[PDB]
């Protein structure tokens, strides 16, 4: 677990920084069923994000 | 068979006959519980503290 | 902000509690980003940035 | 059945003052301009204009206006969408007041 521990820190800056990627895709993904338009838009600006 | 709603019973019958000041504060909460369950929706509207 | 912070949490507490069902949403995340930014700073620097 | 300017996924629907109706059931209408993000049935009637994802208003003018009526609404009306409403003032306001 020290190990672990003291290997985790060089991948922990793209770690933290994937939960508010991956927190924004739910939210989107949670409202597609009533704005079926918003998919596309996301992806592009996603896309351009990225 | 299950038993549930009879250790309940005689949870409260014990509850009953230890009586103190505090019983009607306890009383009152399972009341209002209830209402609560039983109808709901109808009076909630806006008021986030409500 | 002229105030102590020992105060200044009775304070927002206070605020939030009364003023917030008949005030503008915008105002209040306008209050809320202004009360907040100076967390977002420092979690920004400690474990985002770069 | 009203005249429908588009069809398909989004729907622009046109109506006058007048019980339209189809099989099934009716309801009383009001004269105006309706578009909904989904090709779901859109009325001037009330009941209809609270349903999320279904825009109304008197005129093209009048619905861009009233497309923003829920952002001056007290706290407390939107329950899965309030983070993209909130988000879409929050950065205007961080870039307006810190940049400029």
């Amino acid at each position: 677990f020290m190990r672990f521990r003291r290997a985790f820190g060089e991948y922990s800056h793209v770690v933290a920084f994937n939960t508010l990627l991956f927190l924004m895709s739910f939210t989107v993904l949670c409202l597609t069923p009533v704005y079926s338009f918003l998919p596309g838009v996301y992806s592009v600006i996603y896309l351009y994000l990225t | 068979w299950d038993l549930t709603a009879f250790g309940l019973v005689a949870e409260w019958f014990l509850a009953y006959i230890l009586f103190t000041r505090f019983f009607y504060v306890l009383g009152l909460a399972a009341i209002m519980q209830l209402f609560f369950s039983y109808f709901a929706v109808h009076f909630i509207s806006n008021s986030w503290l409500m | 902000f002229y105030l102590t912070n020992d105060v200044s949490f009775l304070a927002h507490i206070q605020w939030m509690v009364m003023f917030t069902p008949l005030v503008p949403f915008w105002i209040t995340i306008a209050y809320i980003i202004c009360i907040s930014t100076k967390h977002f700073y420092w979690f920004f620097s400690n474990y985002l940035k770069r | 059945f009203p005249n429908t300017y588009l069809e398909g996924s989004v729907r622009v629907v046109t109506t006058f003052d007048s019980e339209y109706c189809r099989h099934g059931t009716c309801e009383r209408s009001e004269a105006g301009v309706c578009v909904s993000t989904s090709g779901r049935w859109v009325l001037n009637n009330d009941y209809y204009r609270s349903l999320p994802g279904v825009f109304c208003g008197v005129d093209a003018v009048n619905l861009l206006t009233n497309m923003f009526t829920p952002l001056i609404q007290p706290i407390g009306a939107l329950d899965i969408s309030a983070s993209i409403v909130a988000g879409g003032i929050v950065a205007i306001v961080v870039t307006c007041l810190a940049y400029y």
